[PDB]
């Protein structure tokens, strides 16, 4: 049918509407989110067994 | 429907074997630990018994050990309480609280009625200081409660327990391991303090909060209780 | 150095083992058998000998089966199938009267050559129902077998026929080794094919114990 | 003679040259097979085979029976060489023994386990035995170790060292006119589990062929390793019990005097005796290396 | 008509002219100057060892102590990790349940399977037992994901090809969200709780804005089905693990593909992914029995949780980033930290 080309259409369309930021500046921001929380990502830095939940 | 009824109460005399019983109705009463506790009648709360969910732990006061036994019917969702050699120091009205322990659980959460019994003719001591404070409604009022030995668990958990009991009631738990406000407590309930010393804050006190407060420990058996503030006016 | 509390979480925690380890010990001895067919191949009748997922449970010679049909589950095979991985046995039901058209007869040998040789179903065996006999031999009588095989050679006998189609579906197990594929001719019969199914099963589980032992 | 006053009773001990001329190498013949089988299936159970399905504790238990065995092993060469002469003292003496004889039970009974193991799994496919949990495998397992030391502990409260001239002599299997339980044992670990295996054996083929199911090839190897477990414990322990019944006549009908009927008999039973550990060494080539799994 | 197949066409050329435009630098060449993290090394700290069957999902609460998890021996297991102790079991009607989650509050948890249903289960009653709240039904393909969105609302991907937003108090389907073309596999909640992604078996995902119900944008580039997917902590990424043996990181406002996670020795896919609590360790779990923990900016394995005896099938992370839970079709669930 062309119900469903129609639907289609417009989501093409809708999904056309959205703006998009730089690539460079998207990978920026995930880097600056990920060295300002950094800080308390226990996987991350291996936390002291004094405060570890888990001992086991 | 919650409920807890209680039986077996009466006139007994000295060296009797008289045998209380508890029916539960409402909840699923094979998982929940079961407690019998007394209060004589110029008296507070003294904790009798403990039987857990399974009957696999079992615990008595050293007042009532070998002559009293606590036991559960699952099937028929019931609680027992054997009583034998009674001497007057037995006469009290007991309570059915039960009690289920998980992470997070609230036990003593549900007092039972009661059954009036009389006879004819290293324990964690709980202070409670004050025995009567008058009040007024619209005011805040911290009653105070100290133990002998710290409360607080290597854990985390700080084994506290506040109950109130209204003139002609049953207890009723206001707030478990000394922080946690217990459900269907209003907010205006507040626990707080540190080993060996605890507070429960009313803020805004108002009617129908007028009574004797309780504090308990849970830390180690036997469990033990104040001696009670009463608040009045 | 536990508290109180704590002791009585542990002792909560090990009436659920206890809990657990007796559920899991009743249900390890009830057989799982997962029903497959093409629609209309008979399904229905199998299920009555004896949204999603339909469960249907019955007891023979004290023994408790459990079948699943999955028969209107119609998403993508492949990313549910793994969850039967492990059941006794597989009973894969098709009508020997389909052959007519429609196609529906290699419809149901390509659904059994992709079931057969599946990489979970590696080890477990296939009860293979051909049912609708009676509807086979009348069509039979009036068509042949060419349209559906037109590589057979046999005359219009039931027996000759019936034979044909069973080694040509049984002839699609490739692992035909670890694998084993047991064949019944059904028809709205008596009850002919509990015993079958408890017979295969029986042999299955023998099998297995073989493999726990280690002998196999 | 040769008669000897053991814990009054007179016993035919014996000094034979064949003794230490053909113990000893047939004796490091399954002491060197014996870790290199038994040695590699413990290694594999620890290591691997992570799955401990309640039939593979029963062979582990039969494993460290004949490691157990083997151990003791040396003890009993050195005795052969010379013409029994301990040395090791009364201690080693006491524990050599009733391990020797602890092992050899507890290797007979775990066989005799996965025997009847089998024949549940086979002839009574739904029964549930054939789905007990690993903790009553191991409870079982426990149980039957307590059957193996209850019988044998009696080797241990009688300090041995028996004194030949200058010789020390350590034989618990020594000739003479009584019954210490020893020599009923000896008889029972043999004649009973013979019967149940031949029993549970005999069944399970007959099961498996009556079910139509000795067509595939797995089958068929199958019912020929259960014959060749069969054979294999009949091989290994009937020759020592057929000599232990001959001495009884022998003790029976001529008594304990003029011990010099009581000739290259004995010897033999020592002989034989040493198949009792040769099937401590065919075990793990029969039971789990040869399986199609491990 | 032709004329509609030409327009998507043409739209899809433009989709694929605007986001190359958009792109000017490859994350790697911006990331490539940061220190790597080296070698993760994770031990198990403990091991659940109640189930009894293959684990399909398992859910962290809120709290990063308790767990949910659900195995198809038809039983849901509220945990206590730090003690072990088994605070729950709940069970199930029907044993085939391949989704599991825990409410933001503690107070409910959710299951669903190849019933086409998806239970809520309430935990704190004062009958002292956890009974059925709710059965919310209309998916008529089995229930692969259900996140909840607060006490009230449900969020759940079905393989009918659609998502559906809940109403837990009425039980009938608030929105319904409908723009796949094959099964949907994975879902995730963004941290504000507005947008959400979904994974599906088309090789694409898409993002839905839960207020109204719209596919807002979606990303392709997979070559398979795609079985997991997961929010980045900034909630402006997500990462997606699929049937190719490859994971890929996605970018919410560049609309564009920014990393791939492979290696040419994996081969196997991918049934679960999530983060560390600062984005910068992606774990992935893998039907190789292992667990792979990628630094999600440099694209390299940082670490390998091998404890495994069967395929990984469920792994979350709890919210305060302490410990990481992995559950695989053996019997046994391990935290790692
Ligand atoms: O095998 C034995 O038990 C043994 C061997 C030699 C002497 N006495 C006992």
């Amino acid at each position: 049918s062309i119900a469903q080309a129609r639907k289609l259409v417009e989501q093409l369309k809708m999904e056309a509407n959205i703006d998009r930021i730089k690539v460079s500046k998207a990978a920026a921001d995930l880097m600056a989110y990920c060295e300002a929380h950094a800080k308390e990502d226990p996987l991350l830095t291996p936390v002291p067994a004094s405060e570890n939940p888990f001992r086991e | 429907d919650v409920q807890l009824v209680e039986s077996g109460g009466g006139l007994v005399q000295p060296g009797g074997s008289r045998k209380l019983s508890c029916s539960a109705s409402g909840f699923a009463f094979s998982s929940f630990g079961m407690h019998w506790v007394r209060q004589a009648p110029e008296k507070g709360l003294e904790w009798v018994a403990y039987i857990s969910s399974g009957s696999g732990t079992i615990y008595y006061a050293d007042t009532v050990k070998g002559r009293f036994t606590i036991s559960r019917d699952d099937p028929k969702n019931t609680l027992f309480l054997q009583m034998t050699s009674l001497r007057s120091e037995d006469t009290a009205m007991y309570y059915c609280v039960r009690s289920i322990y998980y992470y997070g659980s609230s036990p003593f959460d549900f007092w039972g009625q009661g059954t009036t019994l009389t006879v004819s003719s290293s324990d964690i001591v709980m202070t409670q200081a004050t025995s009567s404070v008058p009040v007024t409604p619209g005011e805040s009022v911290s009653i105070s409660c100290r133990s002998s030995k710290s409360l607080l668990h290597s854990n985390g958990n700080t084994y506290l327990y506040w109950f109130l009991q209204r003139p002609g009631q049953s207890p009723q738990l206001l707030i478990y391991r000394m922080s946690n406000l217990a459900s269907g407590v209003p907010d205006r309930f507040s626990g707080s303090g540190s080993g060996t010393a605890f507070t429960l804050t009313i803020s805004r006190l108002e009617a129908e909060d007028v009574g004797v407060y309780y504090c308990m420990q849970h830390l180690e058996y036997p469990l033990t209780f104040g001696a009670g503030t009463k608040l009045e006016l | 150095t536990l508290s109180a509390e704590d002791k009585a979480a542990v002792e909560r925690s090990k009436m659920i083992d206890r809990n657990l380890r007796e559920d899991g010990e009743k249900a390890a001895r009830e057989v799982k058998l997962l029903l497959l067919g093409a629609g209309e191949s008979g399904k229905s009748t199998i299920v009555k000998q004896m949204t999603g997922i339909v469960e249907t449970h019955f007891t023979f010679k004290d023994l408790h089966f459990k079948m699943f049909d999955v028969g209107a589950q119609r998403s993508e095979r492949k990313k549910w199938i793994h969850c039967f991985e492990g059941v006794t046995a597989i009973i894969f039901c098709v009508a020997l009267s389909d052959y007519d058209l429609v196609n529906r007869m290699h419809e149901s040998m390509k659904l059994f050559d992709s079931i057969c040789n599946n990489k979970w179903f590696t080890d477990t065996s296939i009860i293979l129902f051909l049912n609708k006999k009676d509807l086979f031999e009348e069509k039979i009588k009036k068509s042949p077998l060419t349209i559906c095989y037109p590589e057979y050679a046999g005359s219009n006998t039931y027996e000759e026929a019936a034979a044909y189609i069973q080694c040509q579906f049984e002839d699609l197990n490739k692992r035909k080794d670890t694998k084993e594929i047991y064949t019944h001719f059904t028809c709205s019969t008596d009850t002919k094919n509990v015993q079958f199914v408890f017979d295969a099963v029986t042999d299955v589980i023998i099998k297995n114990n073989l493999k726990d032992c280690g002998l196999f | 003679d040769h008669f000897l006053e053991i814990d009054k009773k007179n016993c035919c001990v014996f000094r034979d040259d064949f003794i230490v001329k053909v113990l000893p190498p047939v004796l490091g013949l399954e002491f060197i097979f014996g870790l290199l089988g038994n040695g590699l299936a413990l290694w594999i159970f620890c290591f691997h085979l992570k799955s401990w399905k309640s039939s593979r504790i029963f062979l582990f238990n039969l494993a460290v029976a004949d490691f157990l065995l083997i151990i003791c092993l040396p003890f009993l060469m050195d005795n052969y060489v010379r013409r029994w002469d301990w040395k090791f003292g009364d201690i080693p003496c006491r524990l050599m023994l009733f391990m020797l004889a602890m092992n050899r039970q507890g290797s007979i009974i775990f066989l005799t386990v996965v025997a009847v193991d089998r024949y549940f799994r086979v002839v009574h496919p739904h029964h549930a035995l054939n789905k007990i949990s690993n903790r009553t495998a191991a409870i079982i397992s426990c149980l039957l170790w307590g059957i193996t030391i209850g019988l044998t502990v009696h080797l241990l409260k009688k300090k041995m060292p028996i004194q030949n001239g200058g010789a020390n002599l350590c034989s618990s299997f020594s000739i003479c006119h009584t019954f210490q339980w020893h020599e009923a044992m000896f008889l029972l670990e043999f004649f009973l589990p013979l019967g149940i295996i031949l029993f549970c054996s005999a069944r399970i083929i007959w099961s498996l062929r009556q079910r139509q199911m000795d067509r595939h090839a797995k089958i068929k190897r199958a019912i020929t390793f259960i014959m060749v477990v069969a054979i294999v414990f009949v091989i290994c322990f009937l020759p020592s019990v057929v000599v232990r019944i001959r001495i009884f006549w022998l003790l029976h009908t001529s008594g304990t005097q003029n011990c010099e009927v009581y000739r290259s008999v004995d010897l033999a039973f020592f002989i034989t005796l040493s198949f009792t550990y040769m099937n401590s060494m065919l075990d793990p080539v029969v039971y789990y290396f040869s399986s199609p799994s491990f | 008509l032709d004329q509609l197949r030409q327009e998507a066409e043409q739209l899809k050329n433009q989709i694929r002219d605007a986001r190359k435009a958009c792109a000017d630098a490859t994350l790697s060449q911006i990331t490539n100057n940061i220190d790597p993290v080296g070698r993760i090394q994770m031990r198990t700290r403990r091991t659940l060892r109640g189930h009894l069957a293959k684990i399909y999902a398992m859910h962290w609460g809120t709290d990063s102590r308790l767990l949910v998890s659900a195995s198809q021996d038809g039983k849901l297991i509220i945990w206590d990790s730090y003690t072990t102790n088994k605070v729950h079991a709940i069970p199930l009607r029907s044993s085939w349940v391949m989704t599991c989650a825990y409410a933001p509050s503690g107070n409910y948890v959710a299951c669903g399977g190849l019933d086409n249903i998806c239970s809520i289960y309430n935990l704190k009653t004062r009958e002292g037992n956890v009974r059925v709240s709710r059965e919310l039904a209309g998916h008529t393909g089995y229930l692969s994901c259900c996140r909840f969105l607060d006490d009230n609302q449900i969020v759940t991907s079905s393989g009918d090809t659609t998502c559906a937003l809940w109403d837990i108090e009425t039980g009938q389907q608030t929105t319904t969200f409908t723009g796949h073309t094959g099964d949907v596999m994975s879902l995730s909640l963004a941290p504000d709780t507005r947008l959400f992604v979904s994974g599906a078996c088309d090789a694409s995902a898409k993002l839905w804005d839960v207020r109204e119900g719209m596919c807002r944008q979606t990303f392709t580039g997979h070559e398979s089905d795609i079985n997991a997917i997961c929010f980045f902590p900034n909630g402006n990424a997500f990462a997606t693990g699929s049937d190719d043996a490859t994971c890929r990181l996605f970018d919410l406002r560049a609309d564009q593909e920014l990393m791939t996670y492979s290696h040419d020795n994996i081969i196997c896919g991918i049934t679960s992914v999530s983060f560390s609590k600062s984005g910068r360790l992606l774990l992935a779990g893998y039907d190789d029995f292992n667990c792979n923990v990628w630094d999600a900016l440099k694209a390299d394995r940082a670490g390998v949780l091998a404890g495994h005896d069967n395929r990984v099938s469920c792994l979350g992370v709890t919210d305060d980033g302490m410990a990481v839970a992995t559950g695989s079709w053996d019997s046994f669930l391990k935290i790692w930290n």
